[PDB]
DNA sequence: TTAGCTGGTCAT
RNA sequence: ACCAGC
């Protein structure tokens, strides 16, 4: 609500997530952090513009609640900046699925992660067309429930020509088939899908 | 021989996944760590162990480990896993009989423990106690938790695989080895003219006690009844709950009339504090105020108030001599009320999901080798004497399971011994009185002739006499049992004891072979002493806690025993007659209790076989062990727990 | 939970006082215990007593677990009903006497429950209109099996217990009792209990409390 | 000088 | 301290 948090005003630390299962070095890579204000640890994700200009967090605590720290766009992906070319990228759909892979691919192919989820999909995925024409394929990885579905349907119109590739998982989404040991499926999925 | 340690999500009731296990080796020595994808390895490695003869070493591995791999072999990947129980060995089961007593020596090293550690024979107790812990895995995943922010949510923490897991896996079983090398550094049980971690299944039980090995089949054993279970019928104890819970609801409107209320001293703050029958201080305080005096002092200034000072209890005010009775009956049903449906223990709460009731055993919790029986404590239901038990054993019947081919209801044989430390103790002195006494135990039944000759008026307060008599009592607390005085309570301890003279010299015997001084204090006992134990019937070294206390631990630790013995047999030869164990097939365990056994079965004709060969049972217990006496049982049939007591 | 048997360092027995898990003992000798307005009334401030309703018929314990306090300001005699929520944390009150001055101070959610504060897990509910016939019921069960109480009267059925819904979905059974029904409840999981008199505390004062506790166990389906 | 071996209960 | 059991 107040700025962008200082580390130095919010006493920031950057570790692993036990309970998620991701390292610390990835989350270095990406900007989520964990800082101490008002004596409740709150996690905290950072987003840049394309540049790499700081303009935004965004905040949850011990029960995932939102607290934006102002102005919150719908031309800023989490991890927008860190990608600016390639030939593929797998959109997922909140913020732990988007370290999970890059976890579990080391930092080599191209993962963004949206700002909103599946409730403006759309709203943040035609204002942001004009992103899209530097990679060469779109790999959707969003939830696999009745809103997962709906949502990759819905976006699967305002993204461009025929690129659009939508991988299937076994559990509700990514973080899950890491945790029970699917690592086997979700290298496969990159890699291959069933299309339009 | 392999010392191997698994962990898994949950508990044995309900277990679905796999996540980690370590083997250690004794020819190799190779921390062979596993993963969650290699369940089929390590299964491998455990046949294979198997197949080349040797033993695998688990720590609480006849209840809960063993069973969960051949849970998880079928549920996860569809391959049946036996493991032969002359393979796998415990080093819990060893403990409970290497170090049976604990909390006698566990004082002096609370500086090392915490505190609710004292007297455990967990294995992180043993973690403590061995100097050799490093961290425990729930405290730092606490506390890993609460430094990254995600909440603590239920204590459940082997949902999701790590590496914390196989760390705290490793060093589990680094206690496990730890604790394996102090325990067969025994030289008592174990002779130290052989090494045991290279010697096969053949050598290793069969060149040492027999108390190593009668206790491994007692685990398993026991541990296969409580996986069985209780047979429960809920609906029948619902009606008992809703029947006399409106009488204790009627029993303290009648009685708060009768007995008002009061002021009591909290200028002066009052309060208005009116009569709870269930406190024996505002009884005791009404009945000072109502003209009773006690003449009995327990208490240095409160009487003592229980049931039989309050049937000779006597007032002026003839309503008050009628509320009395009322006030017993409502201490009874408060008694029945929090035992069986409210209390924190209840039967209600220990229900499964298919109807029946599953409760903890310990083979050697007592020092004197008798079972306890917790979690809840099917030893202590009501019997058929005490009001409202009939009602309370019906419900705990074994023709509440209907067959699940042909949907009929099964049958259930209940075997008791008789006269069992009464007749081990015609054993023991026979070598004083020539066998002149283990014949008239053989002549006729032993507590009904000892009732027409003491003149008690039941045959349950005869049996009580003869052992409170036996047991070392004092003037009064034999003299109590019949109500009278210290001058029947001195004749009848002439009466028995002129008749045989021989306990005077077995006791005695005990006392020169145990003792050699004892200095008297006015207020306490300093004793020095010469042999602390006493070898068992199988060489086991029972703790003798008290000198008075001697002739009951060399009775009832050699009784616990041959019953010990006569329930391992008493299905060896049933599976070997040509039967099967288990629901599904012709007979299955149910509860042991400290003297008979309960088991139902499909037919009648099959409970005729079990009763039958129950008797052949003991009497190779009998032949075996060459006792003087001549054991005999006898057993009973029927659909329920009421009939079969 | 408890441990073991602990020998007691003020009366002096052996094996009387009793260790917990907690970090407290108790000993069975001695008996000795160890370790609107938008005002919400401090129970030092308004002279609290825990008293019993005699002309009704209530205990003491009842009332000391259940959190319904009698107040003595001003000279009258309040009775003072606390509502709290899962945190453990007092949130809003209701402060009653013989007028039926329903003063409702703090700040008064919309779907607040009288005894929602102790139970999280369990295989049946009753659920009451009042406070008094939630204190009769766990009078007659000893406030061991759980019972809540609706904190807007028979008029907010569809309001108060319909925002309470992942919490009645907490419970395999759920059992009404009110007034001699809601379907917001999920589904197969709502039973309807039958009385002969107006309500649970006229069953009560009368002899009848058998059948409060024969329709709390069998009760038909909706 | 002592009947014995267990479990289960409770209040701020 | 009380109750229940073997
Ligand atoms: C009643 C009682 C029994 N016991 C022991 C001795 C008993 O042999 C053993 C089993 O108890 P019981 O089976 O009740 O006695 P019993 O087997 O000798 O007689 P019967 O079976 O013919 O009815 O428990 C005590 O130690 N103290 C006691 O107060
Ligand atoms: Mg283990
Ligand atoms: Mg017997
Ligand atoms: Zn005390």
């Amino acid at each position: 609500t107040y700025n962008v948090w200082n580390f130095g005003e919010s006493n920031g630390r950057y570790s692993a997530l036990t309970a998620r299962g991701i390292s610390k070095e990835t989350c270095q890579k990406a900007g989520y952090w964990i800082a101490k204000v008002d004596g409740v640890m709150y996690q905290v994700a950072d987003y840049r513009d394309q540049n790499g200009n700081i303009v935004s967090q965004k905040v949850r605590d011990k029960d995932k609640n939102f607290k934006t720290t102002g102005s919150h766009k719908s031309d800023a992906l989490f991890g927008k900046h860190l990608w600016n070319g390639g030939k593929k990228i797998v959109v997922t759909e909140g913020e732990i699925d988007m370290l999970t892979v890059m976890e579990l691919q080391d930092c080599k192919y191209p993962v963004v992660s949206l700002g909103h989820g599946a409730s403006a999909a759309k709203k943040t995925c035609a204002a942001n067309y004009e992103y899209f024409d530097q990679f060469e394929q779109i790999i959707l990885m969003f939830d696999m429930d009745e809103a997962g579905r709906k949502a990759v349907e819905e976006a699967a119109q305002v993204l461009p020509a025929g690129k659009v590739r939508v991988a299937v998982l076994p559990c509700k989404d990514a973080n899950e088939c890491h945790l029970n040991g699917h690592d086997r499926e979700i290298m496969e999925q990159v890699w291959n899908a069933g299309p339009w | 021989m392999i010392v191997s340690d698994i962990e898994a999500n949950a508990l044995l009731e309900s277990v679905t996944k796999f996540h980690c296990g370590v083997i250690y080796d004794y020819s190799t020595a190779e921390y062979v760590s596993y993963r969650p994808s290699d369940f089929g390895a390590y299964l491998d490695a455990l046949e294979a162990e198997v197949a080349r003869g040797g033993l695998i070493v688990f720590h609480n591995g006849h209840k809960y480990d063993v069973p969960a791999l051949t849970k998880l072999a079928k549920l996860q990947l569809n391959r049946e896993f036996h493991l032969p129980r002359e393979n796998c060995i415990d080093t819990l089961v060893l403990s409970r009989l290497i170090h049976s007593n604990l909390k006698d020596t566990d004082m002096g090293l609370l500086r090392k423990l915490p505190g609710k550690r004292f007297g455990s024979h967990a294995l992180e107790a043993w973690g403590y106690r061995l100097g050799e812990m490093k961290g425990e895995y729930k405290d730092d995943f606490k506390r890993m938790l609460e430094e990254q922010g995600e909440e603590y949510v239920d204590g459940m923490e082997w949902w999701n695989f790590n590496e914390e897991m196989m760390d705290y896996n490793v060093q589990d079983v680094v206690v496990t080895k730890a604790l394996l090398e102090k325990l067969l550094s025994d030289k008592h049980y174990f002779p130290p003219e052989i090494d045991f971690t290279d010697v096969g299944y053949t050598t290793f039980w069969s060149e040492s006690l027999e108390a190593v090995d009668i206790e491994h089949r007692a685990a398993w054993l026991l541990a296969k009844q409580e996986r069985n279970g209780f047979p429960f019928d809920t609906k029948a104890i619902e009606e008992l709950y809703v029947e006399l819970a409106a009488r204790r609801s009627e029993l303290l409107r009648k009685l708060t009339e009768t007995f008002g209320s009061w002021y009591q001293p909290k200028y002066t703050p009052v309060e208005h504090v009116v009569f709870n029958p269930s406190s024996r201080d505002h009884i005791q305080k009404k009945l000072q105020e109502a003209g009773w005096v006690p003449t009995k002092y327990t208490d240095k200034g409160a009487p003592v108030v229980d049931d039989e000072v309050l049937e000779g209890v006597r007032v002026d005010d003839p309503e008050k001599q009628a509320a009395i009775d009322l006030i017993k009956e409502y201490l009874m049903i408060q008694k029945r009320i929090g035992q069986s449906a409210e209390g924190d223990k209840a039967w209600l709460r220990y229900v499964a999901e298919d109807g029946k009731i599953h409760g903890s055993v310990n083979p050697n919790g007592a020092v004197t080798g008798r079972a306890t029986h917790a979690f809840p404590n099917l030893a202590q239901i009501p019997g058929v004497r005490s009001p409202y038990g009939e009602q309370c054993r019906a419900a705990f019947g074994a023709e509440h399971h209907l067959d699940g081919i042909t949907g009929k209801p099964w049958v259930q044989a209940g075997i008791d011994a008789s006269g069992l430390e009464l007749r081990c103790l015609a054993h023991f002195m026979a070598r004083f009185d020539n066998g002149e006494y283990a014949h008239e135990i053989l002549n006729g039944d032993i507590h009904t002739k000892n009732q027409i000759a003491a003149e008690l008026p039941t045959r349950d307060n005869a049996k009580t006499f003869i052992y409170g008599f036996l047991y070392g009592a004092g003037d009064e607390k034999i003299g109590q049992i019949v109500g009278a005085g210290k001058e029947r309570g001195k004749e009848l301890k002439k009466k028995f004891l002129e008749n045989t003279p021989a306990i005077a010299a077995l006791r005695e015997s005990i006392q020169q072979t145990l003792v050699e001084s004892s200095q008297w204090v006015a207020g306490e006992q300093q004793v020095k002493w010469k042999r602390r134990w006493i070898k068992g019937l199988d060489g086991r070294k029972v703790h003798v806690r008290s000198p008075h206390a001697a002739l009951n631990t060399l009775l009832q630790s050699a009784g616990a025993l041959i019953c010990k013995l006569w329930i391992i047999k008493t299905e060896e030869m049933l599976v070997e007659k040509g039967l099967k164990h288990g629901w599904d097939g012709d007979f299955a365990y149910m509860a042991w209790v400290h003297d008979e056994i309960q088991v139902g079965c499909r037919t009648e004709e099959i409970a005729q076989v079990v009763i039958e060969t129950a008797q052949e049972a003991m009497r190779w217990v009998g032949d075996h062990w060459n006792f003087r006496c001549l054991l005999d049982t006898e057993g009973k049939m029927g659909p329920n727990w009421a009939i079969c007591h």
